[PDB]
């Protein structure tokens, strides 16, 4: 949320994108298409797997401890045994609550970040050949067939090839 | 005409609600549970060495109640005490019971070594109808009830050195008869104190004659004591009656052993984490099954669910 | 010519300083305090049931010191013990005092039920000038001082079964006379032991004759003991003198009750959190009033202030 | 601070904005005006209220515990009672300190974020009709009367209406 | 990482920049040069020093406590003494682990932020006289000698001086 | 032609690996260690007042074993007990030893004030060959072994008021002879109890005659007890034999003092944090040297290293 893309300027997610977490939809002379972006997808996944690696399968061994249930009333010593355990449980419960709240805030933010980073990268790549429509979409001011769209998605788009055409279309009356 | 290129992200039709710093309910695409809240209900017999107490408490297995003879010299990682367990020998109490139970549980062995105590002048091997072993009157297997020999009980002053390289745990007791008649019948004299000592310790106990409410028809009692004897130290037992003598010592070890109260069945299965409700998986960092645990276990918390987001905010079409 | 459009944010003339991860002093537009640091100084009488001990400790109210007769059979959520409290009956001590005080505090009741003990052969209802109740010599209301009948004190062997469905708490005592004369005058024989037993427990105590420094002119002492008797068990009292007998039992409950030492006045007001300094509001998560608390209370911390930002960085003109 | 708007490229706050936390000032042919932006304001407020909802009015009930003050010297048992309590208090004091420091860092950042998001939204909306002056202000290169400014603040500004006028003004010599 | 500059659109760091943490390299008619940016450098340093001030030289005094090693077997009381200490140590160990992980995530992010902020400031300053090449570099479309580059680094660059020249170079065919 | 202006950041050839929330290994330009893991191995004698016990335990210095005479009336912040320490006086035990050791350690003083007890009718200053002080038979310096005077030991009933404004700590003992002969030789009568009392407390102890295993050729024992007497209260000692009497009282203070077991040498140096391994620097927030600490110390953790990033991600050319 803090970057402003996911649940922000991107109006909604795409239920029909099932082969990645982030990607591109386009419309050009040859149709309307969708493609996943693998690098951004893997960047988010790697970070979340990093959190999982620090939480899952990491337990501590304990053996003989103190008693925690009692059949008889005893007074002072038992009051202390119970208080030590209640103290411990409340501290661990607090740690667990905070851990999940913080980690979840951070996951939502880092995933929003990866969306924003992909958007920014694409904006820069297009140079003077496109304009940002405000909703995560670019209007590209030149003929941009499937190979051209592919070149943008693959980082091989040469903006100089199309710049004269695009400037003429952008700055007409 | 030109083209349009739109950047976007996935969504799912079945998102899950998580908590964050700023919102107690936000939908993400996926999450995972961090609190283990279930058990199958069995204590797995692997990989920890489990000893099912069955009808025996640990202390009854220690002293040698006749239903506990199968426990002799056994070891455990976890001794499991059942709520149905009951005693069926001479009625006894243990001042500090919890501490004796704890130190034996933690030692993890009932390894016992007989020793040749010099009990010259008394009758050994006293038995009772309150402690039946194969229809015969009997007594605790690890204790030696000494009584008069030909209406004489001379002063005992009996020594046992520890020339081993480990510590020895001695268990012994004092008999409190129900009446003055019983005192005379058993020990041939008025009661007097028992003193058990070493170079570093001394315990003296006074037999107290009198009726207690009958337990399995017995108004007398035995009180149980223990003494640890270090290498190069010496046990000394000084009595003129009422002594329930040791037959030898228990080895005392250190390690990972403990004891748990549970009525869960033991299963043929493999699980690292044991609770009184049964073994639990230990993939998750937390659990709300039981504060009582043994082994590699998640940490007990009060929450029954804690969902960790594993995907982005879910923003459906 | 055209236009200018400027984006901006508010500020205030009176910002507040907070701490962050990277700066111990940064000004924000607004903040809220997370540490409760004040009390009005009164313990609110609602919504917890408060019992002001006034001149009585809980143990004095238990035994039945004559200034504590108004406390009979009362219950509490919180018993408040005052620093001015003092005893004005026969001088006594309680081995383990802290534990008896704790278990009665936690039970939360002084509900007492008289029972008909068979004290045939002795004089009941002994009184003393050290325990005045309405100008008359008296004694603890819940205890029964037994003495000789016609210069005889026969051996007592007195039973009381628990055929109730709850546990019974018995309070009893041993009298330690100041001299051998006093021993003979009261019990008509040389001192001997008292044994109080059940099926699961035994306590024997030895009266020890001798002068202690006088307290309200009394060089003797009473020592107080207690015994819990479970359903279907039986209290047995065996004495030949020096017995301060129970008159019955206290009910023992479990629940939310406790005890607190405080000199704060009780007020007609409503507050969920009690400390010895008075009740405190419980809106905040933390407090630095007192580590001792009862009820729904903020957690005690060492900080006297912790300010949570509730607005942006303040960047004044 | 981490986004760079509040206490960054926005030189200072506005003490005279009392009906919102974020907003717009403008100058055009009809005068100089100020208006609060309600959506950004409410977004920040909602997040802070989320934190408050997790901290205020949420206490734990405790009843009988252990004693914490002592009139007599006793040794081992009392040493343990005191150590348990001192241990507990230090852990809770640590938790409180960290909680406030982290939450405050985050509040400053999320409020900075909401300012940046409003700025970015406005920049995109204006398309080729304005330029960013670097200080949170846009120079708008066409006549933009009160209704026009209102249309920008309400999200109904049609950049195509003014584009010819604006391009002519921007790209003159 | 979360802003996307350091280890993102900036391909790598500069081992030959030893007099600051952030800065500028340029090429113009007079050569290729490097200069550190002191304000961004000091901003990052100040934040890290803020963390250090809250962690270094801040210890707690403790005096008489409980025993923590034992020569004899004792049972219940010793079991409780050991459990209290083991409990405490595990809670502090957890606090230490989390503290370092969170603080380090935040340090990497705040340093990335300072790089991004400097880049954004420079982009705005250049107005219509330069274009972002996508790799942290700007192509400046006018003659920009050493004093000119200096003016950009010092915040005294007047974009209006060069705008006619730059627009002519940018929007040619 | 124009120009190019590139924004960038530094890097180093020798980066350091740290842990984060999302990656257990990421290289940054610089980091600092937060866990202190070393000591020089000496306990610094400044700025805390250190008392090296040398051959003496604190309790031996208290009672006044002849090797501990140099300790009289000394104070400490930290008493250092060495593993080589041994006792060389009359063999003794202390029920609750750990508590007496703790309360004296915490008080931080051995300040002793002699008092004139009225021991009329007995022989004072008993000595033994098991406690040699300058080749002469001797005894604990702070204790007074009382024996018969002309084959008489009359009943002692001896008082000592506390008219000071502070509390007094009295240390005293009971002698347990090895035989009935020894009992008669020393006290001229059969053994009987010792009762030490105040207005608020009473302790009675029974001498128990019998052989214990010999320690430095002595089969008898002394058992050590203590009593605290508050202002305006009174110590009363009642004995007919077997009394090891106090010679006066110790002052009891409150403050920052403690005790530590260590074999580390004391050095001429200045360090605020002491562990049994030696003093440690306290710049870092955490340490893994020892859970046992005294002074302004980092907190003990299990980790041996925790690296805090102090620079950006390192992204080398
Ligand atoms: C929502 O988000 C979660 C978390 O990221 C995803 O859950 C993970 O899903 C993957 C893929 O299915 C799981 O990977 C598999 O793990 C198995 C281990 O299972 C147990 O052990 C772990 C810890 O020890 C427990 O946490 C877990 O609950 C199980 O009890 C492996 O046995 C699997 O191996 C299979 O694939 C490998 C490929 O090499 C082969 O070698 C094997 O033959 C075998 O067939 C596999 O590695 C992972 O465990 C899940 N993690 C958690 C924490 O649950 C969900 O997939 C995701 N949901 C959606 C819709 O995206
Ligand atoms: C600086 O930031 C803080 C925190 O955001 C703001 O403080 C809040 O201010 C609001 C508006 O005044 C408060 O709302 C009111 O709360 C009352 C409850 O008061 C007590 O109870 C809570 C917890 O139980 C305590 O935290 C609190 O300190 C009090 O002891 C309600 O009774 C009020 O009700 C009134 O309005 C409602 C409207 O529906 C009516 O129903 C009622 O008739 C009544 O008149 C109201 O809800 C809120 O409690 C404050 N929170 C805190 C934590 O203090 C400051 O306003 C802000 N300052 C500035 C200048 O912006
Ligand atoms: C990697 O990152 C770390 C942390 O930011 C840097 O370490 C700091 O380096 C500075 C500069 O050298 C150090 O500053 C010096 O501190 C001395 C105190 O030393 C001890 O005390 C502290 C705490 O009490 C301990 O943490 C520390 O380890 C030492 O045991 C001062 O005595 C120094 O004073 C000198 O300069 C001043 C200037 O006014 C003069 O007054 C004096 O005459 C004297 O010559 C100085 O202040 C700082 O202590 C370091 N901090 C830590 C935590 O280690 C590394 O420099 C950095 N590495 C790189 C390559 O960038
Ligand atoms: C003291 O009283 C108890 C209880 O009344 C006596 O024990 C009972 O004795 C009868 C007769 O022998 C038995 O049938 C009961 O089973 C016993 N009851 C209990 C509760 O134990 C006891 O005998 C009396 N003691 C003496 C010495 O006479
Ligand atoms: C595991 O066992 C414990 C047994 O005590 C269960 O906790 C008890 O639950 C009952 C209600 O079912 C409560 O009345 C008790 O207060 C609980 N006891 C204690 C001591 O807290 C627990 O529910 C079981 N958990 C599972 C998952 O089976
Ligand atoms: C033992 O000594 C105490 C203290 O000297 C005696 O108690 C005092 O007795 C006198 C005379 O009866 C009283 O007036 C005092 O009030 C008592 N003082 C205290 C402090 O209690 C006690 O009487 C002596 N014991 C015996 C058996 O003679
Ligand atoms: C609440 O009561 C406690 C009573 O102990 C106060 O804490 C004591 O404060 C005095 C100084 O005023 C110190 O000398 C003591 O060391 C404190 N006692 C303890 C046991 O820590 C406390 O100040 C009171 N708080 C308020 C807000 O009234
Ligand atoms: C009880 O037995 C012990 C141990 O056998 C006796 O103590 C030994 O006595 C001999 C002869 O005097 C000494 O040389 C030994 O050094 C003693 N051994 C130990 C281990 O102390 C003791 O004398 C006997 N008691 C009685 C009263 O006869
Ligand atoms: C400081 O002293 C303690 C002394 O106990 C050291 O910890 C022990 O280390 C040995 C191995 O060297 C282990 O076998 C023991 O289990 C440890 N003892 C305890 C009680 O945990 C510690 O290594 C020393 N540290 C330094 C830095 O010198
Ligand atoms: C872009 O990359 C994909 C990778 O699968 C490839 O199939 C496609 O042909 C590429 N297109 C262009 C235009 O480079
Ligand atoms: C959604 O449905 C799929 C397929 O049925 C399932 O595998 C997945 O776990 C579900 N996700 C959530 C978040 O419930
Ligand atoms: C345990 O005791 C019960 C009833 O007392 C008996 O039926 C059962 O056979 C005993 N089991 C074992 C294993 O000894
Ligand atoms: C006592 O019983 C044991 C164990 O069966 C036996 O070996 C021993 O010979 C018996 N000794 C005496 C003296 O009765
Ligand atoms: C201990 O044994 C010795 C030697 O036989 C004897 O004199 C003494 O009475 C015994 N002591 C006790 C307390 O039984
Ligand atoms: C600032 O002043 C107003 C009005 O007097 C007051 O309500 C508010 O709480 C003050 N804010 C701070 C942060 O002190
Ligand atoms: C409490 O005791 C004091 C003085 O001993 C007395 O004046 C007062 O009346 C008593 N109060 C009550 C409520 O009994
Ligand atoms: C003892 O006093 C009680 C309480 O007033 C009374 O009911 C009872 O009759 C008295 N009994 C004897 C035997 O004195
Ligand atoms: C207990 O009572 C019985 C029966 O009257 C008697 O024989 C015995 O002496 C009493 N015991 C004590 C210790 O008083
Ligand atoms: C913008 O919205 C406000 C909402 O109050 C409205 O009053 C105003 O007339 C609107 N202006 C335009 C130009 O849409
Ligand atoms: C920029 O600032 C530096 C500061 O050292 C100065 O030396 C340099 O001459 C300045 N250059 C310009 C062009 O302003
Ligand atoms: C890198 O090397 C320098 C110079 O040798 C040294 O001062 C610095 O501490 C080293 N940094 C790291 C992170 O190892
Ligand atoms: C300590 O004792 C040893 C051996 O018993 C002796 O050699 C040494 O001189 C003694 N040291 C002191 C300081 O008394
Ligand atoms: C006992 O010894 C002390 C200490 O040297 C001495 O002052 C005193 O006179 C002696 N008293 C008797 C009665 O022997
Ligand atoms: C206490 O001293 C008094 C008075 O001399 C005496 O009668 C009594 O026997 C003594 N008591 C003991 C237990 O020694």
């Amino acid at each position: 949320g803090i970057f402003g893309a996911i649940a922000g300027f991107i109006e909604n997610g795409w239920e029909g994108m099932v082969d990645g977490w982030y990607g591109f939809r386009h419309q050009n002379s040859e149709g309307i298409g969708q493609a996943a972006d693998l690098k951004s997808t893997q960047a988010a996944i790697d970070q979340i797997n990093g959190k999982l690696n620090r939480l899952i399968g990491k337990t501590n061994e304990k053996f003989h401890q103190i008693e925690k249930e009692f059949s008889e009333v005893e007074g002072r010593i038992q009051d202390l045994e119970k208080y030590v355990e209640d103290t411990k449980i409340d501290l661990w419960s607090y740690n667990a609550e905070l851990l999940v709240a913080l980690e979840n805030q951070h996951t939502i933010d880092l995933t929003d970040s990866e969306m924003n980073k992909l958007f920014e990268k694409t904006k820069k790549q297009l140079r003077e050949n496109a304009e940002d429509m405000g909703n995560g979409c670019f209007k590209i001011y030149h003929k941009c067939d499937n190979a051209c769209i592919g070149s943008i998605r693959n980082g091989t788009y040469d903006h100089d090839v199309y710049r004269d055409e695009a400037l003429n279309n952008r700055f007409q009356i | 005409p030109g083209a349009t290129l739109c950047l976007g992200h996935h969504a799912v039709p079945n998102g899950t609600i998580v908590k964050t710093i700023t919102n107690d309910q936000i939908e993400v695409t996926n999450a995972t549970e961090l609190v283990q809240s279930s058990s199958t209900g069995e204590i797995c017999d692997s990989p920890h060495q489990i000893l099912d107490g069955e009808n025996c408490t640990l202390i009854d297995a220690l002293l040698g109640d006749p239903q506990c003879d199968g426990f002799q010299n056994k070891k455990w990682d976890l001794f499991v005490e059942r709520s149905k367990a009951y005693s069926n020998c001479y009625p006894y109490d243990v001042p500090d019971y919890a501490s004796l139970r704890s130190l034996v549980a933690s030692s993890g062995t009932l390894e016992f070594n007989n020793e040749s105590f010099n009990w010259t002048g008394v009758t050994q091997n006293g038995t009772s109808s309150a402690c039946i072993r194969r229809s015969n009157n009997s007594f605790f297997s690890r204790l030696n009830w000494l009584t008069h020999l030909k209406f004489k009980y001379p002063a005992l002053n009996v020594t046992m050195p520890n020339n081993e390289k480990f510590d020895k745990l001695y268990i012994w007791g004092v008999h409190h008869p129900g009446t003055d008649n019983d005192q005379i019948f058993l020990y041939a004299q008025a009661s007097g104190r028992i003193t058990v000592s070493t170079k570093r310790s001394q315990q003296t106990v006074i037999p107290n004659i009198g009726s207690r409410p009958r337990v399995r028809n017995i108004p007398s009692r035995i009180s149980i004591y223990w003494t640890i004897v270090k290498p190069g130290d010496i046990l000394l037992i000084n009595s003129t009656g009422n002594l329930i003598a040791p037959r030898g010592y228990f080895k005392i070890r250190s390690g990972k052993s403990s004891i748990m109260r549970s009525d869960a069945p033991i299963g043929k299965c493999n699980s690292e984490c044991i609770t009184p409700n049964g073994s639990i998986p230990n993939d998750k960092p937390f659990q709300n099954v039981n504060r009582i645990t043994y082994g590699a276990c998640p940490r007990y918390v009060k929450q029954n669910t804690l969902k960790l987001a594993t995907g982005m905010r879910n923003v459906p079409e």
